[PDB]
């Protein structure tokens, strides 16, 4: 059976996970007590009493977060040892997350993971959730990936990550932690999915037509995306897409593997009543800059590869027609690509979470997109880094944790190359 | 869990601390007898941060009170919460030191400290993960500065990796309430800088202004002034005591607030501070709060941030509010008033959110600013210092305590360089 | 019929026995009054009224311990003369236990044993329980074995013993008594089972997830192990293993006969609900260093022989599969061995004692293991001995009881050889 | 059972003993008339250790009271428990000996002893297994030391294989309450060393410090001081009187505490000693207890163990607690402060646990330390001794009693060698 292990790291990783598993349970009829008053053996294991136990590992050096889980609604859905906590967090310090603090936990984590993996009949891969900038998310994940790739060199290594959005805040030492992580991530991850909180806020404001959103529903939106992806494994479809195929159909060059994501059709019931959400309609919405989950105006670059995941009431031929139209829309694609569209179709329509702020639809589209436009974001990041690094702001916090100053130089160097890579790809290869 | 040791030193320090503990106990449902009568499980759940569950249902705030002489701590024990403290944590001598820093840091303090630290050690031994130390002391005070400084040094000696922060009371730009302030303050700072990881500057002067103006008070009693300060202190560690959306560990705050060691002085602020006579004419929104937080008039330190730039600002919110509101609002501040922020650092704001509001305030926030304008304070001090020093004013009250005159010149040197540092960064530019 | 005589010597031996017989009664439905309101004739005899009388002899020079038994719950289960007491204990003095005090009791003991043995239709062997370091356990047992081997040169001589754990305490003169006993034990015992209290504490902390354990439940864990072994005789199984076969299947060289022991799956009901304890799962757990009952990281050495005892719901083929996997796990074995696995299967699943701290399972595995890794422990012991012996600490306590000083030298000499033996075994014999 | 003979000698000894018996009777439910009114069967069951069930329900503490003159023992008989004693066990003369050791050990004592011993013999005859003897006496006292010493010698003569221990009151480092202390004390020790198997040193000086400090007392009445001492004494033999987990027979204690004959002096301690004014601010945990037990300030002997090393430490706990807590906690002590323990001996700690707590103390412990720092005491004594001796001070009060001056030189010789011995082992190393 096709099995998948989820890993949730740090405040974001975990808190997002809460939303995700909440959703998973709903979709499969699983009740908070692990009860089910035939596609579960991917994310859930069966215990002696039949009880379902989700397959994930939560790691957070800040026990507070996990304690919320331990005392929350779904405290009955986790095998105690899946909730790994530290005593002190990484204080937004990559070095703590990687070298001095995470170092002392990682052993436990990997052991737990291994035991989980040993329950599998065929592991497809891992789903790691974390945030750039978070000492734990960023720092610890770096470490984690470094070692997971050793034991499981052939398993899919997917990750979702919160990409420090261009114009937001939260932490100051972000660009440091972000780059430091990226520098190592590139050598182990198979495919990362970028999400901006900033972009989401815009979506909430304009599509949901709401105001005052928090992580309690920002994450819900995100979980829809995650579900859409894994729905392929969990439900029969016209065109099921195994996780492995995302490498092939998204990455065209090792170092480049940062797809963007979107999700249509976000909308309030208010408008749902007044709007026919056809296949074509939705498909078009996915390519409207406004609806991207990342603050990056796609028109600035070209597309390298797109992947569409349809759920619910869709018709192959209609889908094809819609895509053909998209191709017509002179949306640019690199010359290196002649197709650019890989499409999955799952019969299981989207669901809706009680008390949520998203109208239920008969069909929906999740899109993953590899585009050169992202280079902009990388440039912005690097720029910020340069400014702080020049004066060596906050550097002593890393050096004091054993980080090598030259290590920053190293990372930056690689980032420069990365940006350059994107430039080269968009060269428009011609004799 | 992580634990904090609260050390109180000097008359001022103890009086403030008395109020502080009143506030904290209130928030956790702890009555004067140390008995728990809270309503939320959260109050108790993480009570460990400050209180040590002694026995039965009696909790004992892990605080240490220190003074060179009685008549202060005594009054504390005679007060409402005197009995909440464990007698053995009251350490004091039988001699004064009329604002004689030398005595406090030498001839008298050197004796007293031999005890004190023993108690500290015991308290730290009872901890599982010693977060760090908090020192409440007043600059210029024979005890507060004398012993304060001494203790800080001694603690770091044995706990170099813990976070030490203090809430110093600084000299007033207006009428001084001591004669030999400049000396005592300068001597303290001379060492303070090289020890404490972060420190807050609060000036009675500024507080009075707030009271007479913003709070529309006519009888600003020290108790009231202390109350205000206490509120700020409690806000700082709310992230440790309670769950939230973006918890910011004490250490984390240091990381995003200190760009260079030594430069770790902060200007605290607090909102909302609306007088009861006009509370009914308020909205209490995230915008309202930020209006107050960035209002120079609400700075608890007697400096005018308008004349400097912010190296970094931390904003901690309590209660309920959206992430959208907060982030966007903070962004607006940086954009609208970009000239007040240091160009070296992209995103000069760190934010945090706890879901537990102050009693009676659905929304509240604390403000920690690292402004270069603090330079002003140190400048004033240095000037006054040399004015007296060059006349050898009152030096015999220090020389007679075995103090080497050279110590004063060294102290000045550090002070002047501190000023220089701020001045350099004040106008240093990226290009 | 296959019959077995248990012997309990000293505080530990007896107190453990209490737990054991408590368990035996439970498993066979025997009520404290020897009542049974068809496999009992191994540990129990039938009296005129049908009443069951367990077959064991309790010896303790310290009448206090036995008095607890005599006045305890199971005071009705023992024929008075099975409870042999002295007037004064051995004061942690091997010489008292062996030469001066035990000497005057041993005659009685053996006579009682003989009479018990004379009730048997076919004695399989003896189960001696004692502790190294205990003047009685250590000293007296030495004597006992010396003489039992004369009368019963062909009966199995099994013993369980508490091995002074590397980092614990209790007594000071341990290493003396320990070695002194070992020196004689090697010449009479067929197989000893080493158990560390230290290791058990770790297990209680991590597997049971409890804290504050005492001998009242530490022994319970131990009794599970004992039961697992004797269950073979007491219940039908797919692969019953007679006690005699433990020699053959554990010892490969006379002098070496100190198997370690473990027991899976220790676990609290809390986790039981969230975990499927499959055959494979459990089997793997047995080889996880963390779960050994002896403080000896097995990875430091190689395995000489393992014996697995499965109880309850197991399937031969599944068991085989699990083992094959274990063999794959490049866990090292000496070249002298090509198999290393002898397996027993008993249909009677594990039980659970009312008021115990161990969840009931459908299946369990007890493992005995002969490994060269134990050499480490022996070295540690010898080292400690050397240090004390050099100065002749406490030696006068032994000499004053008639012990020969040279006797210590003798013992040490033999111990050196023993350690060497292990070294030679792990040579990895190759042309 | 095993029986102990309690001999009291000298004013001090008798006064202490009076309090001792009060305590013991209390613990066994024995009222002042010797009638049993206990609650637990344990109280009565092993009462034999001290009391001799005379007739009916009247129990008679097997104690012998000795003094050279009346006016002491008389007051004992006039006290609360005077009638509990059997008149025939009051043996005293009609002459004093104003701290005249010679008289006590010669011209006067030689007459009195002719009786005394007869009583001792009778008491020993009534025993089934004479555990040993306990002598309560005070060094420097004409009776206490004089007769004390004499009796000890005489007893060993007839009971060489019994354990003899005494609870001596030693000289104070500060103000001496006698004039010819040095002499009397030295003369006593001269023989004491070669007789008594183990002896405890308690110094009023130290006790006062404890009272004024730890117990927050202002009126440390001798009765209170004696009470404290009595508590310690009772703890020592709790293992004999009551059941437990690790019973430690009096003899056993000697074995694990004396590494070399002669070196058998101990520093007693006791926990908890929290003043009633602060008992409500305590936790009463195994850690708390060990904090007190190893606190130099709680040493009942006036020496500072900080300046020496422990050859061996015994820790006896009463009441309820886990084995885990105890063992681990004791380990921590050795590890954290390894420099304070003698490297010659691995595991410098002996532990014991009784399940019967002191009245009102759920957890309690006694501390017996064999520290080389005791050397200090003997050093002080020797120095003072020779200071007087070289001036022939007051020697005519000894010479006149038929004492040979040579005895003093011999006494010194032993004393000095005692010091040397401790000094050698103090810094002797393994290599
Ligand atoms: C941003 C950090 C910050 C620096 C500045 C300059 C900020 C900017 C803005 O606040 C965020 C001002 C703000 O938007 C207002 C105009 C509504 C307003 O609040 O300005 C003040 C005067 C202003 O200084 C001139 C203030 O003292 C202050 O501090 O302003 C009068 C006040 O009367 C009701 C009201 O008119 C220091 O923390
Ligand atoms: C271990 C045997 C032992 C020797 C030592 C050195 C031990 C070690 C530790 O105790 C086990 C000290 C301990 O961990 C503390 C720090 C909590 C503490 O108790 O230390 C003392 C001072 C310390 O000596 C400096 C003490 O007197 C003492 O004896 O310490 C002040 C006290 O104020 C509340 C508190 O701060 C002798 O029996
Ligand atoms: N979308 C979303 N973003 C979050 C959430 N929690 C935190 N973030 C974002 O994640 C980043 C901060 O990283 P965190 O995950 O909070 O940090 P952490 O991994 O816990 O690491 P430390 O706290 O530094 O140990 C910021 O960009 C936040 O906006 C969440 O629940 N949802
Ligand atoms: N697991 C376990 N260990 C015990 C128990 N009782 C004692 N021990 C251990 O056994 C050793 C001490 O030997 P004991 O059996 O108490 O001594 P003894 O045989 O009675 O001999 P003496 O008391 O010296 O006559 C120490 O290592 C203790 O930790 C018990 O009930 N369970
Ligand atoms: N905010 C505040 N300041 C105080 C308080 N008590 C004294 N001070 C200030 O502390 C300084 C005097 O030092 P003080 O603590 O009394 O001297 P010390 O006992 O030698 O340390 C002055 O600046 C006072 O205005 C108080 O309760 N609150
Ligand atoms: N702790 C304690 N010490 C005592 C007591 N009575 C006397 N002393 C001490 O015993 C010593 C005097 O010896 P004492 O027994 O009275 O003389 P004796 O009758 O000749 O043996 C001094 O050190 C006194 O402080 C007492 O009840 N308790
Ligand atoms: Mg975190
Ligand atoms: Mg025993």
């Amino acid at each position: 059976m096709r099995e998948c292990i989820s890993i949730h790291v740090g405040q974001a990783g975990v808190q997002i996970g809460n939303a995700c598993w909440e959703l998973y349970c709903l979709e499969h009829g699983i009740q908070p007590d692990g009860q089910m008053p035939d596609s579960f053996n991917t994310f859930f294991s069966e215990t002696g009493a039949g009880k379902h136990v989700p397959r994930a590992v939560f790691v957070d050096l800040e026990p507070t977060v996990i304690d919320e889980v331990r005392t929350g609604t779904y405290r009955q859905l986790f095998h105690p040892e899946q909730l790994i906590t530290g005593k002190e967090d990484a204080a937004n310090n990559y070095a703590r997350g990687h070298y001095t603090i995470g170092k002392e936990i990682i052993d436990l984590v990997l052991d737990r993971i291994r035991k989980l993996a040993d329950q599998c009949t065929g592991l497809q891969g891992f789903l790691v959730f974390h945030s750039f900038g978070g000492g734990t998310g960023s720092g610890f994940t770096s470490l984690l990936m470094e070692r997971l790739s050793v034991d499981y060199g052939k398993k899919s290594k997917l990750e979702f990550s919160i990409y420090p959005a261009p114009q937001v805040s939260t932490a100051v030492v972000e660009p440091y932690n972000s780059i430091l992580t990226t520098h190592t991530t590139l050598e182990h991850s198979d495919c990362a999915f970028m999400v901006d909180n900033e972009a989401i806020y815009d979506i909430c404001r304009r599509n949901l037509d709401i105001e005052r959103p928090t992580y309690t529903n920002l994450n819900r939106l995100i979980s829809q995306i995650v579900s859409s992806i894994t729905a392929s494994l969990r439900f029969d479809g016209a065109l099921n897409v195994d996780l492995t195929e995302f490498q092939t159909n998204l990455v065209p060059y090792p170092r480049i593997h940062f797809p963007l994501a979107t999700y249509a059709p976000v909308i309030s019931a208010e408008k749902a009543y007044h709007e026919q959400l056809s296949v074509a309609e939705i498909t078009n919405a996915c390519f409207e800059p406004a609806n991207q989950m990342v603050k990056c105006d796609p028109r600035h670059g070209k597309y390298m590869a797109c992947c569409l995941l349809y759920r619910g009431d869709v018709v192959p031929k209609d889908v094809n027609a819609a895509i053909a139209t998209i191709k017509t829309k002179r949306i640019q694609f690199v010359d290196w690509c002649p197709t650019g569209f890989k499409v999955g179709i799952n019969y299981q329509p989207p669901t809706v979470v009680p008390g949520g702020d998203l109208a239920k639809v008969q069909r929906a589209v999740c899109m993953l997109s590899n585009t050169t436009a992202i280079a902009e974001a990388w440039a912005r990041l690097d720029h910020k880094f340069d400014l702080m690094y020049a004066k060596r702001a906050f550097v002593h916090w890393y050096v004091g944790e054993g980080m090598e100053e030259g290590e920053f130089s190293e990372a930056r160097e690689d980032m420069a190359a990365l940006e350059k890579d994107y430039e080269e790809v968009g060269v428009d290869s011609v004799e | 869990m992580r634990e904090i040791v609260h050390i109180q030193a000097g008359q001022c320090g103890n009086q403030i601390g008395a109020k502080f503990w009143e506030v904290i106990s209130d928030e956790h449902g702890i009555d004067p007898t140390g008995s728990y009568h809270g309503d939320s499980d959260l109050q108790l759940e993480r009570i460990n941060v400050y209180y040590n569950e002694a026995a039965g249902n009696k909790y004992v705030p892990r605080a240490i009170l220190v003074d060179l002489e009685p008549g202060t701590m005594d009054s504390v024990r005679s007060g409402p919460f005197g009995q909440i403290f464990r007698p053995d944590n009251f350490v004091f001598g039988q001699s004064g030191a009329g604002n004689n820093w030398a005595k406090g840091h030498y001839t008298e303090g050197a004796e007293l400290v031999d005890s004190v630290l023993d108690v500290v050690r015991k308290e730290s031994e009872s901890c599982d993960c010693l977060q760090g130390f908090q020192l409440t002391h007043s600059l210029g005070g024979g005890t507060g500065s004398g012993m304060g400084t001494l203790l800080i040094s001694k603690i770091r000696e044995e706990y170099p990796d813990r976070i030490m922060n203090t809430f110093s009371v600084v000299p007033s730009p207006k009428v001084s309430d001591t004669v030999v302030e400049p000396y005592n303050a300068t001597l303290s700072v001379h060492q303070l800088v090289e020890n404490t990881d972060e420190t807050y500057c609060i000036d009675n002067e500024a507080l009075y202004d707030i009271c007479f103006r913003t709070l529309k008070l006519t009888t600003p009693t020290y108790g009231d002034l202390n109350h205000l300060v206490s509120a700020t202190m409690s806000g700082v560690t709310t992230c440790l005591r309670f769950p939230g959306q973006l918890n910011a560990d004490l250490r984390k705050l240091a990381v995003n607030m200190v760009p260079f060691p030594r430069l770790h002085f902060f200007m605290p602020g607090f909102a909302p501070l609306t007088s009861r006579g006009s509370q009914q004419y308020r909205a209490l929104t995230v915008p309202e709060l930020t209006q107050q937080m960035f209002d120079a008039k609400n700075m608890m330190a007697a400096c005018d941030p308008r004349h400097g730039r912010y190296l970094t600002v931390a904003a901690v919110f309590r209660g309920r509010m959206s992430m959208k509101e907060v982030d966007e609002q903070m962004l607006n501040v940086q954009n609208k008033n970009s000239s007040y922020f240091v160009e070296w650092i992209p995103n000069n704001v760190k934010t945090a959110v706890c879901d537990i509001p102050p009693r009676g305030l659905k929304m509240s926030a604390t403000f920690i600013g690292n402004s270069t304008a603090i330079q002003e304070l140190f400048k004033r001090i240095s000037e006054q210092f040399t004015a007296m020093f060059r006349r050898k004013a009152f030096l015999h009250w220090y020389t007679g305590e075995g103090m080497d005159e050279m110590e004063f010149t060294e102290a000045e040197s550090n002070m002047n360089d501190l000023v220089s540092e701020y001045q350099q960064y004040q106008d240093a530019t990226a290009d």
